[PDB]
C-alpha cells in the first residue's frame, strides 16, 4: 500500500504505521556503575562565559531553544556565536538538536565553525496515532533531526515515538540512550537541558535550572587519575 | 507529451537546454563517497532546467553536505527534506549508527505559484527493492504537489520512466521523445542523433 496516499486520505502518517518501534542490558548496567553523579547548574547562557565549564567534554549535547518549538528563544545567529570549540576535548562528540527547518543547514555550519565533522543524521520521527506551517515549507513536518559531529580521531539513526503535546519541548529520552551505547567517555555536558533532563553520568548547564550544585574541582575528581580514559561502559 | 518519455545519455555531455522548462527536477545523482566527481557534479547544467520550481535531491553519506553545495550553487534554497524509512513487507525498519533511513533534500527556485503545498508530510515509508531504487511513492507526493506539469529526472533507470515526466541515464534504452516541442529541439541541435563529447 502506499502510505503517503493513505496520509492525505485520513490524516494518519506514514510513520503510524511503521511495526515493532539479548544480555545488551548488561551493557546498560556497566553505563549505570560507571556514571558520575548528577550534576547541574543554573546558567543563563547568553551571558556566561562557558570556559568556567571544565574541564574538556568528550561528549556535548545542546539543545538551543528554537522559535519554531513554540506554536527566551535562541536564534541560529546566537546558536553559532557560542564558543563550544573552547570547551570540546580534541577528540569529542557533539549531538546537536536542529529542528526541521533552516536549522539543517545552519546547524551544519555551527558544527563546522566548531571544528566537527558531521558523522550521523539522527531522525526524531513523530507519530500521530492520536491526533489523525512555515511558510517556505513544501510538506508537513513530522520530524527533528539531531546531528552528531565528531572532532579528532547497536542503535539505529531513527527514534520513533508519538508527537508531543503542545507546549511540551522535551526531546526523547532516547537520545541519552544512544548517545549512551556509544561509550565516548565519562565528560558529558547537556547545554540548555532543564530539571526535567538532568540525569547521572550528565553535567547539565540551562537557564531554567532551579538548583545547582556543580563544582569545577568536584566534577574534574571524578576523572583524576586512575579514571582519567574511561569509556563509560568499563568496571570502575 | 503526456506519456513517459526518455534519453539515453550522458548527462554530463547531454545540451539539456533542449529539453524546456520543468515545475520539478528530481536526480538521484552517482555521488562520489560508475560515479560522478563532485566538480562534474557541480558543474552540471541544473540552471537551465527550471525558472520556478522544485529540485528534489537524493543524498547519502558526505553528498548530504555536498549535496546541499550543489544545491546553492545551481542556484536553489533548501526548504525541505523528505526522509525515506526503509521496511520489509511486515513493515519493519530494515559506521556509528546503523541506517535506517535515506534523505532527500527539497530546494526551491524563483517563486512558484499554483503548488499545492503541504499536502503530503516529510516521512515516506515504503519497502526496500533492488538497490539504488527509490520508492515510487515520490512520484505520488509530486503529482498532487504539482499535478500535470512537466517534470525531468535526472540518473534515472527504465523503472524509473513515468507519466508527465523525462527520464535521463545512462540505462535507459534508446531514446523515447513525444512531446513536439522537445522533438523539434532534439532534431535541430542532433540532427544525426549521436549524444558525444
Ligand atoms: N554520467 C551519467 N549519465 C547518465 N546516467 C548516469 C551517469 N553515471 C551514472 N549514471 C546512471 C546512474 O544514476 C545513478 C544511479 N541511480 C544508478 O542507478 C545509475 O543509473
Amino acid at each position: 500500500n502506499d502510505y503517503c496516499q493513505h496520509f492525505v486520505d485520513t490524516g494518519h502518517r506514514p510513520q503510524n504505521f511503521i511495526r515493532d518501534v539479548e544480555l545488551i542490558r548488561l551493557k546498560d548496567e556497566l553505563i549505570a556503575k560507571s556514571n558520575t553523579p548528577p550534576m547541574y547548574l543554573q546558567a543563563d547562557i547568553e551571558a556566561f562565559d562557558i570556559r568556567e565549564l571544565t574541564p574538556k567534554f568528550d561528549v556535548i549535547l545542546l539543545e538551543p531553544p528554537l522559535e519554531e518549538y513554540y506554536r527566551k528563544c535562541w536564534t541560529w545567529d546566537d546558536i553559532m556565536k557560542l564558543e563550544i570549540d573552547e570547551i570540546a576535548a580534541p577528540r569529542s562528540f557533539i549531538f546537536l538538536w536542529c529542528g526541521s527547518g533552516e536549522g539543517l543547514d545552519l546547524g551544519r555550519v555551527c558544527l563546522r565553525k566548531w571544528g566537527y565533522r558531521r558523522c550521523e543524521d539522527i531522525c526524531w520521527i513523530k507519530t500521530n496515532k492520536n491526533n489523525p506551517l512555515d511558510p517556505k515549507a513544501v510538506f508537513q513536518r513530522t520530524k527533528e533531526h539531531c546531528l552528531m559531529g565528531i572532532k579528532g580521531t547497536v542503535d539505529i539513526d531513527l527514534i520513533i515515538t508519538e508527537e508531543p503535546e503542545i507546549g511540551n519541548i522535551e526531546k526523547p529520552v532516547e537520545i541519552f540512550h544512544i548517545i549512551e551505547h556509544f561509550c565516548l567517555g565519562r565528560r558529558r555536558l547537556h547545554l540548555f537541558g532543564r530539571d526535567s533532563t538532568i540525569r547521572p553520568g550528565w553535567l547539565t548547564v540551562g537557564p531554567t535550572l532551579t538548583n545547582s550544585n556543580y563544582n569545577a574541582e568536584t566534577y574534574a575528581s571524578y576523572f583524576s587519575a586512575p579514571n582519567s580514559y574511561l569509556t563509560g561502559c568499563t568496571e570502575e | 507529451l503526456f506519456p513517459p518519455q526518455w534519453i539515453c545519455c550522458d548527462i554530463r555531455y547531454l545540451d539539456v537546454s533542449i529539453l524546456g522548462k520543468f515545475a520539478v527536477v528530481m536526480a538521484d545523482p552517482p555521488w562520489d563517497i560508475g560515479t560522478l566527481t563532485d566538480d562534474e557534479m557541480r558543474r552540471l547544467n541544473i540552471p537551465v532546467l527550471q525558472d520556478d520550481g522544485f529540485l528534489f535531491l537524493w543524498v547519502t553519506g558526505r553528498a548530504m553536505e555536498l549535496g546541499r553545495e550543489c544545491l546553492n550553487l545551481w542556484g536553489y534554497e533548501r526548504v525541505d527534506e523528505i526522509i525515506w524509512v526503509k521496511t520489509n513487507q511486515l513493515q519493519r525498519i530494515i559506521h556509528w549508527l546503523n541506517h535506517g533511513k535515506e534523505h532527500c533534500l527539497v530546494g526551491v527556485k524563483g517563486n512558484p505559484q499554483g503548488f499545492n503545498q503541504g499536502l503530503d508530510c516529510d516521512v515516506i515509508v515504503a519497502e526496500v527493492r533492488s538497490t539504488s531504487h527509490k520508492p515510487d511513492e515520490i512520484y505520488g507526493m509530486i503529482e498532487r504537489l504539482s499535478p500535470g506539469t512537466r517534470k525531468i529526472e535526472l540518473f534515472g533507470r527504465p523503472h524509473n520512466v513515468q507519466p508527465n515526466w523525462i527520464t535521463l541515464g545512462n540505462q535507459l534504452d534508446g531514446i523515447h521523445l513525444l512531446d513536439p516541442d522537445v522533438v523539434a529541439r532534439f532534431k535541430q541541435r542532433y540532427p544525426d542523433g549521436i549524444i558525444s563529447k
